[PDB]
């Protein structure tokens, strides 16, 4: 069904079981789909969230409760309850701090709390925390740093922490990769190291679930795709591996995303084809199958 | 015990009333929920119940007729006509959040939630309702008495036959550890009930003598699922645990019991048999049709 | 060495003052501190107050 956004659609993204959908556009609403026990996805509902056109989505973990937040070029993110009884989405709150439109927006994983990043025109990753899970207005501004200018994508490390620590990797134009951790009790965001051989823009990032694997997982859509695996070990605690470069795209590789598991990768781009990759048990990446429209 | 695969995760399982012969069955938990009536005993799909909405309540409103009540708290009933194979849906209300058990007291069509919504014998219009919020025990003990049970175990006679709206009196455990999962009320007298402990144990109650824990137990494992009994061997029964399981406690024997069924398979659907199912608390697909 | 900070977070030299400089005699740099009133108020003076910021990085006083 027609997402019904008169103007472009930047960005999709499901809920925590899959079941729902968001939508974002430049037409300034953001619209959420119910997939139906009677298989067909229908809008729950739309509304203009901003004054600017909507490039990014994301939604909480589900123990917060259903939390959907927004990213604009007018400067701002928004954070959204929906109601029940149910305008089925009230603002939470609004994060004015940005001085430029801002590209992405992301919580961070579950066991960190509500806790999200931003990157924006101003080039400053910004980090926001609800330190009261009452009160879902009370967002605090918990860390700034400085990046570059132009292009932008966030993507946390999806990793359950007590087993690891926090990390995120920041894609700004580019073939130049920046990435980051966070330190003991500095509380502080370090750059631990770089993706290098990055080409061309950096469209998209995604770092992979980390379910039963030791390494860490970052594939970038630049206009190729490309797979990095981080091994911390124990001054300094990272090393990175370039696991393979793909370009069967012959293109701009909008779209990088992985599987649940992290089992899967995929890859779409102007060829209009998106790729599944599979590993391999030599931890090369293969396609597994191409779909075209 | 001549096992079936329906293919299909059952939910519901009646001896219909007409031995334990004519089986019908609902099948919850399916991409359009389903019901199937005079399957199978051979194929016999006479009326599988192309169905939106899943079965909640459920009872055979006559020999021809079927009673039911469908997920989201609604209602849902049709009259069976066996011999031209069609129907017609009797019931349909919206907003009877679903209910959690399913009594009766002939022909109110008394139930429990998980808010009380008394429709009857043609009784279109949602006559009583004593809306009290519940915090999945349901029967008519005397007409027309009922006991609301809350998911702390937590019985409590109320009525819907004089006025209103709090219960008469209680039952309850000293710890309140499990949840509204399945209570006994016996046939053998209408004020005689127990209970199964979610634990694996009994609880056996007296309405006249005292209102004590009679009867514990400590025998099966998990949490409690759903008793056979005989329908004219009040005393017969047999006990289970929600994996699906079956430990045979004859009853009628004195403590028999060992590994009852065809076991080991995942669980059960729901209980009528005479002359058959004890269906588990999480309703999976299994079969036997031998029951005497 | 957060118990570190919180061992020098407890003393207070006087109320009421912004004694960031306090954390200083810690030894221990907040960002949290650090975050500009005259900067809210402005909303050139952004310029300065980010040079300031810079210099202040590269003192304390």
């Amino acid at each position: 069904i027609a997402a019904d956004h008169k103007d472009l659609i930047h960005d999709v993204s499901f809920d925590f079981h899959g079941r729902r959908m968001a939508t974002c556009s430049s037409d300034q609403s953001v619209k959420v789909w119910d997939k139906s026990e009677n298989g067909n996805w229908h809008c729950t509902a739309s509304w203009k969230t901003h004054s600017g056109s909507v490039w990014r989505v994301t939604w909480a973990h589900p123990e917060f409760g259903q939390v959907l937040a927004s990213c604009s070029f007018d400067r701002t993110a928004a954070v959204w309850e929906e109601i029940v009884g149910e305008s089925h989405w009230v603002k939470r709150t609004t994060l004015v701090d940005s001085r430029t439109s801002v590209t992405d927006v992301k919580f961070a994983p579950k066991h960190m709390g509500l806790m999200l990043a931003t990157c924006s025109a101003d080039g400053v990753v910004r980090i926001y925390e609800a330190p009261d899970v009452m009160n879902l207005s009370q967002w605090s501004l918990q860390h700034e740093i400085s990046c570059k200018l132009s292009c932008s994508c966030i993507s946390w490390n999806p990793s359950s922490s007590r087993a690891h620590s926090p990390m995120i990797a920041v894609g700004s134009d580019d073939g130049k990769v920046q990435i980051y951790e966070y330190n003991e009790n500095t509380r502080k965001y370090a750059k631990a190291e770089t993706l290098m051989s990055v080409s061309d823009p950096v469209h998209d990032i995604a770092f992979a679930p980390n379910l039963g694997r030791s390494f860490h997982i970052l594939a970038v859509a630049t206009k190729d795709v490309r797979i990095f695996t981080m091994k911390p070990l124990r001054v300094t605690k990272f090393e990175i591996h370039t696991v393979a470069q793909f370009d069967n795209h012959n293109s701009q590789v909008w779209r990088v995303s992985w599987n649940i598991t992290g089992t899967v990768l995929a890859s779409s781009g102007d060829d209009g084809t998106v790729r599944l990759w599979k590993a391999n048990y030599m931890d090369n990446w293969k396609c597994i199958g191409v779909l075209k429209g | 015990f001549a096992a079936k695969f329906v293919s299909h995760k059952i939910s519901r399982t009646r001896w219909r009333p007409v031995q334990p012969d004519v089986f019908a069955t609902g099948s919850w938990d399916n991409e359009e929920n389903k019901v199937c009536v005079w399957a199978t005993s051979d194929p016999k799909q006479l009326c599988d119940i192309k169905h939106p909405g899943d079965v909640m309540d459920m009872q055979f409103l006559d020999k021809e007729r079927i009673v039911t009540g469908s997920s989201t708290g609604t209602v849902t009933i049709f009259r069976h006509h066996e011999n031209n194979q069609t129907l017609s849906v009797n019931q349909r209300w919206e907003q009877a959040a679903p209910c959690t058990a399913i009594v009766c007291s002939s022909p109110e069509i008394v139930s429990v939630g998980e808010r009380i919504n008394c429709f009857r014998a043609e009784s279109r219009d949602v006559l009583r309702t004593i809306d009290d919020a519940d915090s999945h025990g349901v029967t008519f003990l005397r007409t027309t008495e009922i006991l609301t049970v809350n998911s702390v175990g937590q019985l409590k006679l109320w009525d819907l036959r004089k006025q209103g709206n709090d219960p008469t009196q209680i039952f309850s455990v000293t710890g309140e550890r499990v949840p509204l999962h399945c209570v006994d009320r016996h046939p053998n007298q209408q004020h005689v009930v127990a209970t199964g402990g979610q634990d694996g144990m009994l609880c056996i109650w007296d309405v006249r003598h005292g209102k004590m824990p009679m009867s514990l137990l400590n025998a099966h494992e998990a949490e409690m699922w759903e008793v056979h009994f005989h329908p004219s061997n009040p005393d017969h029964l047999f006990t289970c645990s929600e994996d699906g399981s079956l430990w045979h406690w004859d009853a009628s024997a004195q403590l028999e019991i060992t590994n009852l069924l065809p076991s080991s398979t995942l669980s059960v659907n729901s209980l009528d048999v005479l002359g058959l199912v004890c269906g588990t608390d999480a309703e999976a697909i299994y079969v036997t049709r031998r029951l005497f | 060495d957060v118990r570190s900070p919180r061992l020098f977070p407890s003393s207070h030299a006087k109320r009421t003052s912004s004694m960031g400089l306090l954390q200083s005699k810690f030894a221990s740099p907040s960002i949290s501190r650090i975050s500009t009133a005259q900067g809210s108020h402005s909303p050139i003076l952004p310029v300065t107050p980010w040079s300031v910021p810079a210099p202040l990085a590269p003192v304390i006083p």
